[PDB]
């Protein structure tokens, strides 16, 4: 059987991923994640981890946007 | 697809655990007193939350005629109830800090050296499998320290007497496990973790292994002296091997380690004396290490007690299994 | 503070997020390396993140529940915020787990062991009821769980 | 969770003897005919120790590590008591001959080790006409703690001359023992990440010296390893 090598993701492509969450300053951030992820490969890191990384940012940043917003709502009162 | 998480006690974290025990062990006052205070500060942290709970409610519940409501005017009286407990808590927070330090701080210089000990013997596994030991058992013997303390002394003077008496107990529980050969290793590596002052400046790095000048000496040693001079210049020059007069005697003594030149005795570090033997005479190293470790530990012999079982059964219990 | 700090949320959440997913495994010596190394990359030196996520009140409560005071315990404790992938505990000293369950206790939950007559059974119950669950002697990952 | 323990020969001579006598019972040492017979039992215990401690030095101390059980010792005692539970006129003489063949003769097949074995038995129970080392062993009478007392008189430093081995060997063994502990100390410091050596090591120079040795070795006599040899009658 034809063997496919699927290891890793292309750095060019891995920058595009964070950005595409807009559709579903930012540029410094999209680039940053990559570098942190590159820094984790020192211990060893996988694209699944890279993805896992994103979801928690999105989710928890989204959470605290709202936990701060609920906070600010009382402050306003 | 999983988050690998590992709790392994930090020395920082461990020390404080020991501390807690020691607190209870020394005096029951200190723990009952120390603890109960901290609970009330937490309770007061709770009641603080209950103060600030009311604030959300007021603005939200009606959203109008806030000035009119008497329940609002009551909350003023509740601000006082909060402020009473607040002032109680400020007072309680300040009183203890200065007083509790003294109590708590008495033990920590011990615990740090007790914290060193655990993290050393843990490394022991790495050369030889089955050199792995229950954290529990450690603590069970650490418990034995209070039980067997039995000294009549000044507490600040006794702390250091307890560490010394402890190391011996430590050593012997480890030594049950040790293969004859490894005992020596253990002693040394053990000693290293305890005191890094004696091995001051990369002397160790050279020792571990990571001559146009001399005439009288032997050539196998001469390659090794070349190695030595480069690595530690201050020492080689300080040594005055070149004079080669005090060396002439020392060299020719079998059992030479004991008879280190008396001029230099004052001047040279106690460990450096081995750094000597290594390069000079591998003849004597083995015994050298020993007498060195023996002296630094206080134990005349690096080997532990013999094995006889029945003496060893005493210690045992139904809770843990005996492995030989 | 809300205004000027929620503007720093993005980097706040970056850093925080990164830790959990990657440094769940490392020891504090290795962790701290990367903390500083990425913090300096951000330029946000202060607002150290342990106090950030979990407030004063929380820390004391977990102490209260019989969590180890150790900072690694603080660190690990906050990793329970991770829910997307299941957290796996190494806990030679039961207390970390004990705390976990205990805080869990007056709340829906269950507990079992790898090698257990009731294993498969319990599991099925737990999923349907959505009872939150713990397991004791995980020699490795059970295929069944993939 | 275990009370982990080692089961070994005690390292020191004294220590071997300590265990021997610590483990030994009192009343077996102390009888009506108290000294004449018991005197021979200590010589056994001293005998026993030697053999275990020669093992430190090998191959030349002993060809192989021989498993001298503590049973051999207790067996030897069982014997001694027996021969000695005979009324009187018990003979040293075939003690050593039996002991040689039954207990230790199974352990050794080697001529040269048998040779040395004999030497130790002959020494302790004699018959030649053609008691131990003096400073190390001042003699004692029956009483049990007197035997124990001797051990404190015995030095912590144990050395080849008490073995009858050459002096210069101590140095040899100390060199190696030293090197091993250092080695093992060097190991302790770090946990290696590890790497694929197969792609790299073979590429690496590690196998290359072997090749470079050979190159030089036959260049003059390149003809030698090249040349066909006549298979001959």
């Amino acid at each position: 059987c034809q063997v496919l090598w699927m290891e890793g993701w292309s750095n060019s492509s891995m920058k595009k991923i964070p950005e595409m969450l807009f559709s579903e300053v930012d540029p410094d951030f999209l680039k940053s994640f990559l570098l942190i992820h590159e820094s984790c490969k020192a211990y060893g890191a996988t694209p699944s981890q890279y993805m896992t990384f994103l979801h928690v940012y999105s989710a928890i940043s989204s959470s605290k946007k709202k936990e701060l917003l609920k906070r600010q709502s009382h402050l306003q009162a | 697809i999983v988050t690998e998480v590992n709790f392994t006690t930090t020395r920082s974290g461990l020390r404080g655990q020991l501390l807690a025990l020691t607190i209870q062990h020394e005096k029951p006052d200190l723990e009952e007193q120390k603890t109960k205070l901290l609970q009330q500060e937490e309770d007061k942290k709770i009641q603080l939350a209950k103060l600030e709970e009311s604030l959300l409610e007021t603005l939200a519940t009606s959203q109008g005629n806030i000035l009119e409501n008497k329940d609002l005017i009551e909350s003023l009286n509740q601000t006082k109830a909060s402020s009473a407990l607040i002032q109680e808590s400020l007072k309680e927070s300040y009183k203890l800090q200065i007083s509790l330090d003294q109590e708590r701080d008495a033990y920590l210089p011990l615990a740090e050296s007790a914290s060193k000990m655990y993290f050393i013997i843990s490394d022991l596994s790495k050369i030889n499998n089955m050199y792995r030991f229950s954290l529990a058992a450690f603590l069970r013997l650490f418990q034995r320290a209070l039980q067997n303390k039995q000294d009549s002394e000044n507490t600040e003077q006794r702390i250091q007497s307890l560490i010394s008496s402890l190391q011996h107990m430590v050593y012997e529980y480890i030594c049950r496990c040790l293969f004859k050969a490894d005992q020596l290793m253990f002693a040394l590596h053990f000693v290293r973790g305890m005191h890094p002052e004696l091995f001051q400046e990369n002397e160790w790095d050279t020792f571990t292994g990571v001559d146009q000048l001399p005439s009288w000496i032997d050539q196998e040693r001469s390659w090794a002296v070349a190695t030595l001079k480069i690595a530690l210049p201050s020492l080689y020059q300080t040594l005055c091997f070149e004079d080669a007069a005090l060396w002439r005697t020392y060299y020719n003594n079998s059992m030479c380690e004991q008879e280190f030149p008396s001029i230099l005795a004052k001047k040279v570090s106690l460990f450096q004396q081995i750094l000597v033997v290594q390069v000079l005479r591998p003849d004597r190293l083995q015994s050298a290490m020993a007498l060195f470790a023996c002296k630094t530990l206080g134990l005349k012999e690096v080997s532990p007690l013999p094995l006889n079982l029945k003496r060893l059964y005493k210690e045992t219990l139904e809770i843990e299994p005996i492995l030989i | 503070e809300i205004t000027e700090e929620l503007a720093t949320l993005p980097k706040r959440a970056q850093l925080a997020a990164a830790f959990i997913t990657y440094l769940s495994a490392a020891p504090e010596s290795l962790r701290k390396t990367c903390l500083e190394e990425w913090t300096k990359s951000a330029g946000l030196e202060k607002f150290d993140l342990r106090r950030f996520l979990c407030t004063e009140s929380e820390q004391l409560i977990w102490k209260s529940e019989g969590l180890p005071s150790d900072d690694l315990s603080i660190e690990n404790a906050l990793v329970i915020l991770q829910s997307r992938v299941c957290p796996f505990l190494i806990d030679p000293s039961s207390q970390a787990t004990e705390w976990l369950k205990t805080h869990l206790k007056d709340s829906r939950l269950e507990v079992i062991n790898q090698q257990d007559s009731n294993f498969i059974t319990a599991l099925e119950l737990a999923v349907r009821f959505g009872k939150t669950l713990i397991i004791q002697e995980m020699d490795g990952v059970e295929p069944v769980l993939y | 969770s275990s009370l982990k323990i080692t089961y070994e020969s005690p390292p020191g001579l004294k220590k071997n003897l300590m265990r021997t006598y610590e483990s030994w019972t009192p009343e077996q040492i102390s009888k009506k005919d108290n000294t004449h017979r018991a005197h021979a039992l200590f010589s056994l215990a001293w005998f026993h120790a030697a053999c275990q401690e020669r093992r430190n030095y090998i191959p030349q101390g002993w060809t192989k590590f021989y498993e001298f059980s503590l049973s051999d010792l207790r067996a030897g005692y069982n014997i001694i008591d027996r021969l000695f539970d005979g009324a009187k006129d018990v003979q040293w003489e075939f003690v050593h001959g039996l002991l040689e063949n039954a207990i230790y003769g199974g352990r050794i097949d080697n001529y040269f080790d048998l040779r040395v074995l004999q030497s130790y038995l002959k020494q302790f129970f004699n018959s030649s006409v053609i008691i131990f080392p003096y400073s190390v062993s001042l003699p004692q009478s029956c009483s049990i703690l007197d035997y124990r007392a001797v051990i404190e008189k015995i030095p912590e430093d144990d050395k080849p001359s008490f073995f009858g081995l050459p002096a210069n060997i101590a140095r040899s063994s100390q060199r190696m023992i030293s090197s091993q502990v250092i080695s093992q100390l060097r190991i302790l410091g770090r946990s290696i990440t590890a790497g694929s050596k197969f792609d790299r090591e073979i590429w690496s120079n590690e196998l290359s010296p072997v090749l470079n040795l050979w190159k030089k070795l036959n260049q003059n006599s390149n003809l030698i390893h090249q040349k066909v040899p006549p298979p001959n009658d």
